[PDB]
RNA sequence: AGACCUGAGUGUGGCAGGACCACCCGCUAAACUUAAGCAUAUUACUCAGCGGAGGAAAAGAAAACAACCGUGAUUCUCUCAGUCAGCGGCGAGCGAAGAGGGAUUCAACUCGUUGCCGAAUCGGGUCUUAUAUGACCUCGAACUGUGGCA
RNA sequence: AACCCUUCAUGUGAGUAUUGAGCCAAAGAAGGUGUCAGCCCAUUACAGCCACGGAGCCUACGCGCCUCCUCAAGAGAGUAGCACUGUUUGGGAAUGCAGUGUCAAGCCGGCAGGUAUUUGUCUGCCAAGGUUAAAUAUAGAGUAGGAAGACCGAUAGCGAACAAGUAGCGUGAGCGAAAGUUUGAAAAGUACUUUGGAAAGAGAGUGACAUAGAACCUGAAA
RNA sequence: UGCAGAUCUUGGUUGGCGUAGCAAAGAUCUAACGGAAUAUUUUUAAAUGCAACGUUGGAUACUGGAGCGGGGAAGGAUUUCGUGCCAACGGCACUCGUACACGAGUUGUUCGGUCACUGAGCACAACGUUACACCGUUUUGUUAGGAAAGUGAAGGUGCUCUGAAAAGGGGCAACAGAGAACCUGGGAUGAUAUUCCAAAAAGAAUUGCAUGUGGGAC
RNA sequence: AACGUGUCGCGAUGGAUGACUUGGCUUCCUAUUUCGUUGAAGAACGCAGCAAAGUGCGAUAAGUGGUAUCAAUUGCAGAAAUUGCCCAAUCUUUGAACGCAAACGGCGCAUGGGAGAAGCUCGAGCCAUCCCCGUGCAUGCCACAUUUCUCAGUGUCGAA
């Protein structure tokens, strides 16, 4: 009954306490479990693997937006691991980009400025 | 004897489970698979048996991947 | 194009007792040794297929 | 997929015990099994109990 | 839509309907004095409405809706059931559109539904 | 005999937990089809090899 | 002792490998069958085999047609035409092209070479909100020629 | 209402059916609901209204500001050609190509002009380097969706309307089925009595119908 | 788009027929108990409930150590054990079962493998060939027209430089060859044991690493 | 006599026929429509309260996160979310598979962490041997050494 509202404001070190104090309940209805205890109390099983799943889900997050922070400086671009680069496809990424493709030289942009394209109508 | 009595003579195995494909067809004493051709880089396709390719082609098993880019390039890469 | 022909089947040929007609490989599935590839043969070929043009 | 050493350090840290032995075998389902000795110093059936048995 | 030409495709997308499909479909007129006074010719069917059975065995029998059962196309009413043999008393289904509604239960969900429904002019 | 990869071994521990039958509350959901488990096999009818 | 030439080791940044393969591009390549027999021929420059891409591929801007009162890159369609063109134990059989009516079409550009210049070019670093077709530096590459004009 | 007569008890499911009155239609559209439904439900429209929208494409080459930029010679060489051999073509004294040998011209040039050679005119083009949308294919492909049909209707149609490339077969390459869970509107799926070890039988009960009793519609022939 | 036959296809049914048979490996008997399987009659005891099943005791007899004895490899993979249970199956029978159902069981410093050897042999790298590697070479001391060693003797510095010598790339192939430090007892099981036993370890040992102290030397 | 034969009523055996159809086949059209070393396609093993197959998912395991809709799910539990779509994530062992091998859940080198019950220092700190985890390490080819790295040649020259 975490809530992921709740969950925002922590620090790691708080998480961390969290998600050990979590897994010692689950591991104590496990052992219950074989002592075939009433359904009531396998109804929290539930319960808390998902709040042990919405605490993973939060720790991973904070690191990620810190890593991409620490490497958002220019020059480090040829550092940064490539699991925190864009994944578009294999055929997208050795594509020509936008300032590859469009390069022409000086003698066409000479002829293009002298020869506009135009709008004309007749009668 | 070609026949009941020589059926007890047979006693190893000459083919055993694969580690690429999973099927008994791999020949112990060559070391290669007769299904898939490992360690062959490239496994087997022949044209004459449309029947064996169309059971080993893509579709036949989960698409782990395949279905989340399919969806990423309908929706032309979507993000925040 | 393919309906009723996706089979490797063959004939028994004479002196088996059994009528001429290509019979299906294999064994273990009462499939096998049926008859096939003909139009009076049950999951076999119609007679001159409907084509298209 | 755990050993023996990793098997006795955990038990250690989740029930605060001194061990003397651990044996383990693979069970026919594909589940590990293991016995866990104690040291004379603590007993058994107190733990056994705190656990819930 | 899940009406067209093709009625192979029409009656494969009504009987594979998605839980929150199949609760647009299992709608029932309202009485009449609910109609003067909403503006609205039907809604959906949920718990806790009292409903008023129009056709079949039960007819001119009224009841509090006590489950929406989805899966089974019906609805269950309380006083409307059947003595088993051993003399349990189990819920009979009915369906949706053989029934209307006589009193509804409104939260802000509700009342915002009934506004963006009501046929009125400016 | 006594030797086996483990590898092996796990394969026949999955071929030994599939040998169940069908549980009895299954037959009774709503649109059921299963009566009886038509994948059982026993040792002497059919041999998995491996 | 030091250059140039040729050739190694390591480090930094990148790419290739497999799958799919209906349609498309390159190679390799039969026989059953028909000829009432059969060897040239036919089936067929097809099936099987190997290699390689795309959303289409390939082709494409005249060392082209024609012989007229002349047309004007490529591709496709009707037709030319089962042809009083042609190939063939001249047997069985096989077999196109120009022209004409259309679909599409603001469709065309460029390197080397010749003449005038001769690092004005490329890579790396720094700055300008900028891995600028910008500026500055660079005993780095490049005069065994990168770029600019006709 | 079953050899005939008399007497006493039992038996008709659900109104989308019939009749009489109306109403809507810029909507009559074909699905559902216990029998045949424009008006029980969902649908049927813009002659529309909201949310989210990082990149990309389109719009007086959308629109401002700062920077930058701009406005006498020659023409592809182990190439083309020729000889031999092989293959291919409708290409026929040789249509294209490949191997080896030989191997150019450009102060009266070269290639083509469908019968071989030598010589002279005329006509059209200028090989041996490169890029390029549209109109075309999808003859056992894929990702999302739509339109359908004088097609098949469970031995048919894909092998597969179902836990089907599954069960099963073969050392292996490979081969490969059968099978509509179609009871009923609704499980209301037969409590209880009695015989029997049980399985079941004889009663009773639910349901309009149980000769609709559970792989249960109809239920033919041998 | 019309069926009587194609040694036609797929299902079902059928006389033969309660027939042919169920005859190698010698063989069973008796009392008590168990079981629904009895000692079952209304219309004296025999002539009206037959036949057959498991366990225990006793009898008889077979295998006859090249065994219907006790352990392993290949192959099989829960057939192992306890409890329940008889619809279908074990071509007769079952109360029995390797059947069905529900639960249980496999414990290693020293046993086998591996860490860690070579053999008949295989074929990554390198090179060459092929229109195309999915081809060839690769132990007669041994790859490759072939620069494949990344190790470090004496010596200097301090408490870390310089360099002698070493030809021939990297792997796999033996659960009967090479190699390998543990033995008995148990009242320790329903089922595992040279694997379990805890202070009088029932005990007695052997071996791989790290340490700290007592002692000999730097 | 019996067996046997024939007809009618009823009952068995069997699964045809008819009516049904969320399936197949064939043709046409529209797109911000075409995988992978940033590890694909395939293959194996696992995950639910009761869960064999199938479906979904991957130790965050019939799901976490966002958004729209607005009260269920349903065999029994159990609680007082579910459904559609999608940006943010997780993603076991393998496989082109690439540190070396492989009927072995085997064996390394470098680097960074973790646990530690002997020992040491003053109940804590430092922890030897043993053990666990993350990352890098195939081959070939291209560019660079931007503080211009280390070399080899009876190849061509060349000073002290
Ligand atoms: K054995
Ligand atoms: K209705
Ligand atoms: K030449
Ligand atoms: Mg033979
Ligand atoms: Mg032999
Ligand atoms: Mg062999
Ligand atoms: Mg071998
Ligand atoms: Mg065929
Ligand atoms: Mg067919
Ligand atoms: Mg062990
Ligand atoms: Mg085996
Ligand atoms: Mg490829
Ligand atoms: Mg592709
Ligand atoms: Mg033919
Ligand atoms: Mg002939
Ligand atoms: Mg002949
Ligand atoms: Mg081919
Ligand atoms: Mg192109
Ligand atoms: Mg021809
Ligand atoms: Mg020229
Ligand atoms: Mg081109
Ligand atoms: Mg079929
Ligand atoms: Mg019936
Ligand atoms: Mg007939
Ligand atoms: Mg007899
Ligand atoms: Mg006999
Ligand atoms: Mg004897
Ligand atoms: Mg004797
Ligand atoms: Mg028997
Ligand atoms: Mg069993
Ligand atoms: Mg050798
Ligand atoms: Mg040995
Ligand atoms: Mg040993
Ligand atoms: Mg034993
Ligand atoms: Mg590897
Ligand atoms: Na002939
Ligand atoms: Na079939
Ligand atoms: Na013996
Ligand atoms: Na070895
Ligand atoms: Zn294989």
């Amino acid at each position: 009954i975490v809530k992921i509202r709740d969950l925002k404001e922590k620090g790691k070190d708080d998480l961390l306490k969290q998600l050990s104090e979590f897994k010692k309940e689950l591991s104590q209805l496990r052992v219950s479990q074989q002592m075939n205890v009433g359904a009531a109390r396998l109804g929290r099983i539930r319960t808390i693997r998902k709040g042990i799943a919405r605490i993973m889900t939060v720790l991973n997050k904070n690191e990620r937006e810190n890593l991409r922070k620490f490497y958002s400086d220019k020059k480090l671009r040829s550092a940064k691991p490539k699991t925190l680069r864009a994944k578009l496809t294999h055929r997208r990424r050795l594509a020509l980009k936008a300032n590859e493709k469009n390069r022409k030289t000086r003698r066409q942009l000479r002829m293009a400025h002298k020869f506009p394209r135009r709008i004309y109508a007749v009668k | 004897t070609k026949g009941t009595t020589s059926m007890g003579q047979r006693h190893g195995r000459t083919h055993i489970l694969c580690r690429r494909c999973g099927r008994n067809a791999y020949h112990v004493q060559w070391e290669r698979c007769a299904a898939c051709a490992y360690p062959r880089a490239q496994r087997r396709r022949y044209n004459w048996s449309v029947k064996a390719i169309k059971r080993r082609r893509t579709g036949t098993g989960r698409c782990r991947y395949l279905k989340v880019v399919h969806r990423r390039i309908r929706n032309h890469f979507k993000t925040d | 194009r393919l309906s009723g022909m996706k089979h490797s089947a063959e004939s028994w040929g004479t002196g088996r007792a059994v009528a001429r007609i290509p019979r299906i490989h294999g064994g273990g599935t009462s499939m096998s040794g049926a008859g096939a590839f003909g139009n009076m043969c049950r999951g076999g070929r119609m007679f001159a297929p409907t084509k298209i043009f | 997929r755990a050993n023996k050493t990793e098997i006795k350090k955990a038990i250690r840290k989740l029930y605060q015990v001194k061990t003397v032995k651990v044996n383990t075998l693979i069970r026919p389902d594909g589940l590990k099994k293991a016995y866990i000795r104690l040291s004379a110093s603590y007993d058994a059936l107190d733990t056994a109990n705190k656990m819930g048995l | 839509g899940i009406k067209c030409r093709n009625r192979r495709k029409a009656r494969r997308a009504h009987f594979q309907a998605p839980s929150h499909v199949r609760r647009i479909l299992m709608s029932a007129p309202l009485s009449k004095e609910l109609r003067a006074k909403y503006n609205v010719r039907s809604m959906p069917v949920r718990k806790d409405d009292e409903v008023r059975v129009k056709r079949g065995k039960f007819k001119g029998r009224e009841g509090r809706v006590t489950a929406c059962y989805r899966l089974k196309w019906v609805i269950h009413i309380d006083k409307v059931s059947c003595e088993k043999a051993n003399g349990t008393t189990v819920p009979v289904g009915v369906h949706t559109s053989n029934v209307e509604i006589t009193k509804l239960k409104l939260n802000t969900r509700r009342k915002a539904i009934l506004e963006r429904k009501d046929r009125s002019t400016k | 005999g006594r030797f086996k990869p483990l590898a092996i071994k796990k394969k026949y521990a999955k071929k030994l937990k599939q040998n169940r039958p069908v549980p009895y509350w299954i037959r009774l959901r709503t649109g059921n089809r299963i009566k009886w488990n038509e994948k059982r096999r026993h040792w002497r009818r059919t041999k998995l090899h491996y």
